[PDB]
């Protein structure tokens, strides 16, 4: 019976991922089986939805192309806490309307008064978690094995690793060397650690090697508009980015004039969560960056990192001191201007007023700081203060106008 | 809210103060390195099942600076005093140069010693002009002695090559800082 | 404009309401005209659902045949917490199914914690006063007016009232005297004080007449079926019920042999709880009871009573006594098997099968009771089990079988 | 859950005991009632903004049951002795037969005192009954003094026919049970 075995397989997944504390993995293993039960039971003409309801919890369920309503209910609930476990909070509704109704009509209500008692510590958690930060739902990494010799048909593949909350490459390095030391002993495993595209046409058959790479869930304008908070930017993912510094010429980095960024990006075959912790790269692409809009780029996060500190109602003072010390007290940015705003592309415009909105918004933290030091500073703010207002000297020199 | 803790990074020019802490934030290796204009690094560290976020102040390592080195030096919670394994002269600044100088300024505040580059204790080369002046790469127990005799919380060292002992350090930090 | 002044109205009822204390007809008030701005708005393509989404929160909003979405929110909001107030509490969840998907795609994460918040102590509270008892959502009276002379236009018309908890007639009575007395003054109004019906070819112009009866929700089998739970059979309700007794021949009240019994069912236009305290009366019939089937009738009631006690697991002990001595230690029920059991009309096999339950049940509440003393009773129960034992001796003989 | 209190009344045959019960928890009038072969009523009483069970037990008033009408006495938890307004014998058994019985088997049970069929108090020829044996109905001050020097809690009264005084009857009884 396939369904009974599908749900077989979904079932023991789940029990590794709990051991393994992959909640998330876990959850979404419930969420499948559920989807199944209910596919199954709305051809049966016994329950409403099926596939499509949970589709919004995960696009992943596509592929989930004895049971009845009972098991459906229990499975629901299951899903549930599952979701509760991962600190999933968002997507616990989703599951409950559909078994809402079936409690109304058995006059259940004790049963009513746990799950909407759930849904209110959910959304109650939901704000909390907005606000503190405390929320980490987990780092990602593409992984790519090389080696006929010792990964066999494993050779030339690349994944997409789902890590726990915030696992360090070096981390999930160990226990890939690790595993493949205990696997295919220490002296065959080699760690390329390094992001470049490596050909075979360089590497030892002699060695199995491992290619680990940080990467982050990567966006499109418009995606990053329908994706308005930080949950929904972290589920239901499938696209993720890095970056490699570059020059047309020799070296990989080099003076801000010849300084080039290329920017990758990988689509997963499935989206994140998923049943497994780990999933096959489909496709990738890459862009490539000139020095100024390397230079644009970089100073635009800074911009927007000092804004959003200072805009802070709950000012982090260490924080602001650090992004601040780092901008005016280090050459430094003035760089940039030098070789991109004095007497090339006109699209220069930009560079120009991300420049304005710099010194702007250094000032705004000056102020700001200004306010939050208990004298044992002040000389270090005056300092701050003294090379801030130096900087916009030059700036404004350089961009003939003021600053 | 997320507590914020200010680490401060001290120690001699060239033992690679921003080399770890540009791969401790970013998971980069040095060759992948974007050059960046900025300095300083805020991450988000997990200790004890708990979130931190982690300042991270950088330092000039020359004499050059040694006015406006300790402007940054107020409100710091815990310090980092780093040399380089296989630079002798780093050693040595610790006690004649560093801990003196924090110390100074912040009486109280703990520190780690920190020992960089230890990739290259196996590195023919340097094994190599350290024995032409007849020198070792400092060991852990010489540097462990150190860190007692000067009352650090404790000695951790590191790669930032291989980022062997990068994790541990950082951690260290925020323990020692609580 | 129409639907602006229906709410003008709706809204100043429901304040008089409120201010009366009548929380349910105020809670009906914002319902009825949260349903107008919901129809409204789904003519426009604003909001999805209209009239119908409330039509099973109340059937009278069919009678509802500058706004925007904020209002209606707003006036969401406004239905829970009134119906909160009217300890509705069933029927908070269909208020708050209309709001979650817009607080969903607003991200409005406070505002749904808050509502399930409230659907959470909504339920806890539905299933403390299944329990308990201790809610009591109204008692209802038929009201007649008789008197061209005072009341006019109002002569001859019949209303369902709706009373605060449980208002006994007494009360409801000198609150409409006091009522028309200050209205019409002392001397020239009277009480009907008897529920027979009037023809008013026997009243006195002289005066205002007002006619009070107390009745109670009246249900067909199938309605039995539908509505489980004592809510369920407290809200929505649009027939009522009564009884009076007649015998063909002289008096109303006579000997067992010759005792009747009319129930007379009225239904009123609007169903119960509404945006008015009274409603007229919409239509009526009767039925007669012949003197046997008033036996069945009373003795299936205490049948059902002494079980329902005893079936407790709470059981109340008092409660239980008092009924099961007002039942063997009284004549009494043998007057029935008496008159209806010895050597018509063959119908007979549900009297003697009622009587059989009738022993039983006395039976075991005999049992339940011996359990249930301290001793400084004992000698009460004795008698109890003395006076039973001794009746069933008697109906075993009449009925010639066991007992 | 709800608290059930006991209530016992007893007073004189035919002062009216069993029409106030039925009156009071069915609302129905004397003449609307549909005979009964059960005794004893229970109904659901607001006091002090809370529910009640009130559960109410009958007795009959002849000397033929003296010996029976006491074994419903235990756990009772007030008494309502009743006797009728325009019967000076109903009044004075209160004295000489039940308060004396009531606080023969229940030393500290509370009792009102209840007066009944006040209609009767206009009624023309019961007026002239008791001028013939120059008498005249009770007062609710002569009640009043009866009731303090027995030591009920009060003195209470009302009409069934009428339904004047009922409710608070009841009222009164849960108030002195409590
Ligand atoms: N082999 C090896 N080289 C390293 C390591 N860390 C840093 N380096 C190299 O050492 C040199 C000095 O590194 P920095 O991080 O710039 O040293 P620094 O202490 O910050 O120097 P100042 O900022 O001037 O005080 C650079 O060329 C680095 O690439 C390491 O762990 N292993
Ligand atoms: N006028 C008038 N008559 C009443 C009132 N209450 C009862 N009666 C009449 O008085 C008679 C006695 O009423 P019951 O209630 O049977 O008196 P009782 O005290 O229960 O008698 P026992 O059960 O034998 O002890 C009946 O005919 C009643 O209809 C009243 O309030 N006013
Ligand atoms: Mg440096
Ligand atoms: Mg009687």
């Amino acid at each position: 019976s396939t369904p009974e075995l599908r749900k077989t397989w979904l079932d023991s997944m789940a029990r590794i991922h709990v051991k393994n504390g992959d909640l998330s993995e876990a959850a979404m293993c419930y969420v499948h089986v559920t989807a199944l039960v209910a596919e199954y039971l709305t051809r049966k003409g016994v329950f409403r939805q099926g596939c499509t309801a949970f589709r919004v919890i995960t696009p992943n369920i596509d592929e989930e192309a004895h049971f009845n309503e009972d098991v459906l209910m229990e499975l629901l609930e299951q899903c549930a806490d599952g979701l509760w476990k991962a600190e999933r909070y968002e997507l616990i509704a989703d599951i409950y309307k559909l078994i809402i109704p079936i409690y109304e009509k058995r006059r259940d209500f004790e049963r009513l008064a746990h799950l909407y008692d759930t849904l209110h510590r959910a959304y109650s958690k939901v704000t909390e978690v907005m606000h503190s930060g405390r929320r980490l739902l987990g780092t990602y990494f593409r992984v790519a094995f090389f080696g006929q010799g010792f990964f066999e048909d494993e050779d030339g593949k690349e994944y997409i690793y789902k890590e726990p909350k915030l696992t360090p490459l070096s981390e999930i390095s160990q226990r890939l060397l690790k595993l493949y030391s205990d696997k295919f002993g220490s002296e065959n495993v080699k760690m390329i650690q390094d992001s470049g595209k490596v050909n075979p046409k360089d590497l030892d058959s002699k060695y199995a090697y491992i290619q680990v790479t940080h990467v982050i869930p990567f966006f499109d304008e418009k995606e990053l508009q329908e994706r308005k908070t930080e949950f929904e930017r972290s589920h239901n993912i499938r696209r993720f980015m890095f970056e490699m510094p570059f020059t047309q010429t020799g070296k990989r980095q080099g003076g801000v004039e010849e300084q080039c960024k290329r920017r990758t990006i990988l689509t997963a075959i499935h989206c994140f969560p998923y049943v497994k912790k780990r999933i096959p790269v489909m496709y990738q692409h890459h862009t490539d960056l000139n020095p100024i809009e390397v230079a644009i780029d970089e100073m635009s996060k800074k911009v927007a990192e000092l804004r959003q500190l200072c805009s802070s109602a709950e000012v982090d003072m260490i924080k602001l001191q650090l992004k601040l010390q780092g901008s005016v007290s280090v050459a430094g940015p003035l760089a940039y201007a030098r070789a991109f705003l004095d007497d090339p592309d006109n699209k220069v415009k930009l560079l120009k007023e991300v420049f304005r909105q710099f010194v702007e918004a250094c000032g705004q933290a000056l102020a700001v700081n200004e306010r939050l030091i208990k004298e044992d500073q002040l000389e270090y703010q005056e300092e701050m203060k003294a090379n801030y207002r130096e900087m916009a000297k030059e700036l404004s020199e350089i961009m003939h106008e003021q600053l | 809210h997320m507590q914020t803790i200010k680490c401060v990074v001290v120690g001699d020019g060239a033992v690679g103060k921003t080399c770890l802490l540009i791969s401790y934030t970013t998971n980069k290796f040095p060759s992948e390195y974007v050059p960046t204009v900025f300095d300083n690094y805020a991450v988000t560290v997990m200790i004890g099942g708990e979130p931190y976020t982690l300042g991270l102040f950088d330092t000039a390592g020359q004499e050059d600076y040694d006015r406006l080195r300790p402007l940054s030096y107020p409100q710091t919670d815990v310090f980092l005093v780093c040399f380089s394994v296989v630079s002798p002269s780093s050693f040595e600044n610790v006690k004649e140069k560093w801990v003196p100088e924090i110390t100074h300024h912040c009486p109280k505040t703990p520190f780690l010693l920190v020992g960089t580059q230890i990739d290259l204790r196996d590195d023919p080369s340097t094994i190599e002009k350290l024995a032409k002046n007849k020198q070792k790469p400092i060991t852990p127990e010489t540097a462990e002695k150190l860190a007692r005799d000067l009352k650090a919380v404790k000695y951790v060292e590191c790669s930032a090559l291989t980022q062997k002992g990068l994790k541990n350090v950082f951690d260290e930090a925020i323990l020692a800082a609580l």
